[PDB]
C-alpha cells in the first residue's frame, strides 16, 4: 500500500501518483499541483511546499 | 505561457462506506467492508449489529478508469470469515464532484458475474443492502501568480543542477 | 453520443538510449483526458485501452508522450489524429506505429495538426464502435453535421 506522503490517506495504484519537482514527496490529486510552461514542459510540487513558500 | 490548471483526468477515486441493514438476527453480524480497485484494497474496521455504521472515507489514486470498485461485505470469524454480499460499481458509472454525497442504498448480491475470469457484474440478489457514495475529484489548481513563481524557481534550480 | 471511439495505447519506440527514457502517454479528445502511468526504456509496452464518448467529429484525438525528469516532465513527441479519419469496427486491431512529431499546430487557440517530425514512434489502435442503431431523430441531426464533414450515414 504505498499512500500519498502529505496527507498519508490515499493508496496510490501502480505507478499512479507524482513526484513533488522540489521535494520529491510523491502525492495524491488532493495534495499538490501541475504548472505546465510552455506546451512540452510540465512539473509538479506538493502543497506542502505550496505553503512554505507563500 | 505558463499555467497551474490541473487539467481533467480523474485519478482520484473518493469513496464513503457508510453503513448497512442486513436482514435477519442482530448477533449474527459484526461485519467490515472491503473494497478493491485496480488491484489496491482497503478495509474499514468490524461493527456488530444489523445495521452497522462505518462511516469511513477512502481514496484512490488510479489511472484505469475501464475496470469496476468491487465492494465486499464479510462477517467476521475467529477462523474464518464469510461473504454477507458483494457489489461491483463500473468506474465510468461513477460521478465527477468536490463533495461528499449521501450514497444510494444498492442491494448486495451473493456471487461475481465472471467472464473471461474477470468480474463483470454481480447476481443472486440478497435481503441485505449498503449504503455506499463514490465520486472522483478533479486535479487541484495553482493560482497564475504562484505557478509562476513555482516554474521559474525551479527552472533556475534546473539549470543550475544541469551544469 | 455518435459513437464510442476505442483508443489502445500499445507501445512505443525512441530513438536513442534506453536510459534516457521513462514514458507515460496521455490522450485528449474534447475536454476528456486520460494517462498511462510511465514505463522505462526505448520500447515501453503500456498495452492500455481507452474509451471516449464522441458527439463531434470534426475535431481531434491529441496523442502525446512525456519523459519523466527529476523536475521537468518533458514532452518527446505528439501527433492529432482526426476524428473523421478513424476506422469504424467493433474489432481491436493490431495498431500502427506513427511517428511522432516534435509540435502541435494551432487555429485560434487550438490544436489542427502537428509538425517538426521525430526519431520516435509510437503504436496506436484506434477504431469507433458501431452504435446498435441510430433513431430517426438523431439520424437527422447526424446527417446535418456529417454532410458539412463531406460524410453520411452509412445507408444500411
Ligand atoms: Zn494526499
Ligand atoms: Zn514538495
Amino acid at each position: 500500500a504505498p499512500t500519498c506522503g502529505i496527507c498519508h490517506k490515499t493508496k496510490f495504484a501502480d505507478g499512479c501518483g507524482h513526484n513533488c519537482s522540489y521535494c520529491q514527496t510523491k502525492f495524491c490529486a488532493r495534495c499538490g499541483g501541475r504548472v505546465s510552461l510552455r506546451s512540452n514542459k510540465v512539473m509538479w510540487v506538493c502543497n506542502l511546499c505550496r505553503k512554505q513558500q507563500e | 505561457g505558463i499555467s497551474g490548471g490541473g487539467g481533467g483526468i480523474l485519478s482520484l477515486l473518493c469513496v464513503g462506506v457508510k453503513k448497512a441493514k442486513f436482514d435477519g438476527a442482530q448477533e449474527k453480524f459484526n461485519t467490515y467492508v472491503t473494497l478493491k480497485v485496480q488491484n489496491v484494497e482497503s478495509t474499514t474496521i468490524a461493527v456488530r449489529g444489523s445495521q452497522p455504521s462505518w462511516e469511513q472515507d477512502f481514496m484512490f489514486e488510479i489511472n484505469r478508469l475501464d475496470l469496476g470498485l468491487t465492494v465486499e461485505v464479510w462477517n467476521k470469524g475467529l477462523i474464518w470469515d464469510t461473504m454477507v454480499g458483494t457489489v461491483w460499481i463500473p468506474l465510468r458509472t461513477i460521478r465527477q464532484s468536490n463533495e461528499e454525497g449521501p450514497g444510494e442504498w444498492l442491494t448486495l448480491d451473493s456471487q461475481a458475474i465472471m467472464a473471461d475470469s474477470e468480474i463483470c457484474g454481480t447476481k443472486d440478489p440478497t435481503f441485505h443492502r449498503i449504503l455506499l457514495d463514490a465520486h472522483f475529484e478533479l486535479p487541484l489548481d495553482i493560482p497564475e501568480e504562484e505557478a509562476r513563481y513555482w516554474a521559474k524557481k525551479l527552472e533556475q534550480l534546473n539549470a543550475k543542477l544541469n551544469s
